């Protein structure tokens, strides 16, 4: 009651019939009193001569009063009027509502444009938090539609508040929440959503200085207020699900928990700590009833591991991951394909794990549902070489890759096939041995034996592969002359007899093709002129080379198309291809050249009865075993002895090699030691 | 079910003709 300090304005401030005070005055008078006020202290205070102006900045008349100057002052007022009075809390519930409404329309307008009181609006907000008045908010009968309102106004779109009052307003919406046990869930929708809605990195440009209000008040509200947001958190999830389940539209569920699920993943890229509160639903989702909210469930954890975060998810829930990696022997097959799918960029963004898969993928590369299977293979060609060899080190998964290549189904051979082959290029141009890694590498190494035993099953289609594939990443047509011959030792480096055999098996029918294709030119340029209509051999030329022309196509898994496209080149008649092919086929061709020739003859036949795309793929794996390509100028490499002495399992292939490329045709081989000589 | 290799070391890749 007796203080050092004192009130020194006294004017009156309620305009009667009897004195009234202009509208201009009034402004200069609440200015004063507010200034006044603002300086006072809450102890060392009177507070006593203060009860008359605590009964007058209430009266209607003040509240909703035209002028915003007056509104304005009258609030900064009325926010040290608490301040002082707490905690006896001067005010009346009602009136304490009346109150509180206004200053909702002070911060409605502190977004809008200014009205010439923006600073009086920007004191207001600052000193509700400061002295921690605005907390009486959550002390009324209508506090949830206040809650409400307050929560619309700020992450309101049309409204521009400046960057400055973000700390302040996640303090104010953060204290004021704290004070509930139950919060509507109207309010949050509009905090959680607006991580799904604002998405930053979404936009390339240059600056990105745009930032968000909400968005940026949400973050301080699940960091700062993680503990009293956690509890809320959880029951957003439960209501929304609850909602969404019992709604007459029975497929909204579905939608929306993939909504939640999104709205989980970008909290664990922000505010990691939170997922605690929900990341129960999600095990009891991993083993939920429906199969649909399974599979969502796992796809979802998939993309998580992938995420950048300050924390670890493994570490932090291994209650869950153990769960996660327990979906690899799910009933629903279409549960197992999406675990599996999010594999390679898993590897890739994470070395965290190579225990928990090689122990896992050893199971999904022998599922019983062929589509996991090639899931699994697709690994190999997804995710780079390097990453793989690192972080899958399992035999089991290596040993069951080239197992499948051998299987009846043919959608998972194919792809096997063409993986494990561009696989073991890769895995010679990239990675070097040392004294723990020639551990598997004995099954790499293995791997163009186990190419060459598929021709013994004797399939057409699958000969076609193999013979598309070799030269494809295997023996490469490219880049030098000596390069190709190191690394075709290095293949032949691991064989066994069966291998050798069929290797020499190809090589032998190489000059029976090429006898084929020559004496296919030399029968088909029958057409270039008028020979013999039915003269010299008429008769029975046109019934040899019709008859030779099957031979060729015997061999080829669509024959109805290996006959179809020889004869339209007898239709072409064109001599420059003629001369392409038949520099192909001709033996002892400069491997370079042949390069040279065969590469034209392919880009040639390419956009000119069905298409000739097929021309050009029939061509193509039909010159693969007619020209000379391993039979070649490297006969010339092999000879000079790279290594004098020592490299026993070279100079065992050498012999090997040069061995049986005298033995198939010394017309080419007996030459080179005369120009030796 | 795997596939069995359906031929000998000898007739291998043979064209008759």
């Amino acid at each position: 009651k007796g203080a050092v300090t004192k009130l020194k304005f006294n004017s009156p401030i309620i305009s009667t019939s009897d004195q009234l005070i202009s509208t201009n005055e009034l402004l200069d008078r609440l200015k004063a009193l507010h200034e006044e006020l603002a300086s006072l202290d809450q102890d060392n205070t009177d507070l006593t001569g203060l009860d008359k102006y605590r009964d007058a900045l209430v009266s209607r008349k003040l509240l909703k009063h035209k002028d915003v100057g007056i509104r304005a002052f009258t609030a900064c007022c009325l926010s040290d009027i608490l301040r002082l009075y707490a905690p006896d809390a001067p005010y009346t519930d009602a009136q304490l509502t009346d109150i509180f409404k206004l200053v909702l329309s002070q911060f409605e307008q502190l977004g809008d444009q200014e009205n010439g009181y923006h600073i009086q609006q920007t004191y207001l907000i600052t000193k509700l938090l400061e002295y921690r008045s605005i907390v009486l908010l959550a002390d009324l009968p209508s506090s949830n539609n206040l809650l409400i309102e307050l929560f619309h106004i700020f992450y309101d779109p049309n409204k521009s508040f400046p960057a400055r009052l973000f700390n302040v307003i996640g303090g104010i919406l953060g204290e004021v929440i704290s004070e509930f046990d139950s919060v509507p869930l109207e309010v949050l929708r509009l905090i959680f959503n607006k991580f799904l809605t604002y998405n930053p990195n979404e936009i390339p440009e240059g600056l990105n200085v745009t930032s968000d209000c909400g968005y940026e008040v949400s973050l301080i509200l699940c960091d700062t207020y993680s503990n009293r947001m956690s509890r809320h958190l959880t029951k957003y999830y439960s209501e929304i699900i609850h909602e969404a389940t019992n709604d007459d539209n029975n497929s909204r569920l579905l939608t929306v928990v993939v909504k939640l699920h999104k709205l989980v993943l970008r909290l664990w890229e922000t505010v990691p700590e939170l997922i605690n509160a929900v990341i129960g639903f999600i095990y009891h989702e991993l083993s939920s009833e429906n199969e649909l909210f399974r599979k969502e469930a796992t796809k979802l954890i998939g993309q998580i591991l992938t995420s950048y975060s300050d924390l670890n998810f493994v570490s932090t829930h291994s209650d869950t991951f153990k769960a996660w990696i327990s979906k690899i022997a799910d009933i629903s097959p279409d549960v197992r394909v999406e675990w599996t799918e999010s594999i390679p960029q898993i590897i890739a963004t994470r070395e965290d794990i190579s225990k928990e898969l090689n122990q896992a993928l050893a199971k999904t590369f022998i599922d019983s549902d062929p589509r996991v299977r090639r899931t699994s293979v697709m690994i190999f060609n997804k995710v780079p070489v390097t990453e793989i060899w690192k972080n899958i080190t399992n035999k089991a998964i290596y040993t069951s890759l080239l197992h499948l290549a051998r299987e009846k189904h043919k959608e998972v051979r194919e792809l096997c096939i063409n993986t494990m082959a561009k696989f073991y290029s890769n895995s010679l141009n990239e990675i070097e041995r040392t004294y723990q890694n020639k551990e598997i590498w004995e099954i790499i190494d293995t791997i163009p034996s186990t190419l060459y035993n598929l021709y013994y099953i004797n399939d057409l289609n699958i000969n076609e592969q193999v013979d598309s594939v070799i030269f494809e990443y295997l023996l490469p047509f490219e880049p030098d002359n000596d390069k190709r011959v190191h690394r075709l030792l290095t293949v032949l480096s691991h064989f066994d007899k069966k291998a050798f055999t069929s290797f020499f098996a190809f090589n032998a029918r190489q000059i029976k093709i090429s006898f084929a294709i020559s004496k296919y030119i030399d029968f088909s340029k029958f057409l270039n002129n008028q020979e013999s209509m039915s003269s010299s051999q008429g008769p029975i030329v046109m019934n040899k080379y019709n008859q030779t022309l099957q031979w060729l196509a015997s061999g080829l898994s669509d024959s109805t198309k290996a006959i179809d496209a020889l004869e339209t080149i007898k239709q072409f008649n064109d001599e420059r291809i003629f001369y392409l092919l038949n520099a192909c086929v001709t033996n002892d061709i400069p491997f370079l050249t042949f390069k040279n020739c065969y590469n034209e003859l392919v880009s040639k036949l390419q956009t000119p009865s069905i298409m000739p795309r097929d021309i050009a793929k029939v061509i193509q794996i039909l010159l693969f075993r007619a020209s000379p390509i391993i039979y070649n100028v490297s006969n010339i490499s092999v000879l000079l002895n790279l290594s004098n002495n020592s490299d026993a399992k070279q100079l065992d292939l050498k012999r090997r090699i040069l061995d049986d490329i005298s033995k198939v045709n010394p017309t080419l081989f007996k030459d080179q030691i005369r120009t030796l000589k | 079910l795997m596939m069995e290799d359906a031929v000998t070391e000898r007739e291998v890749l043979v064209t008759p003709g």
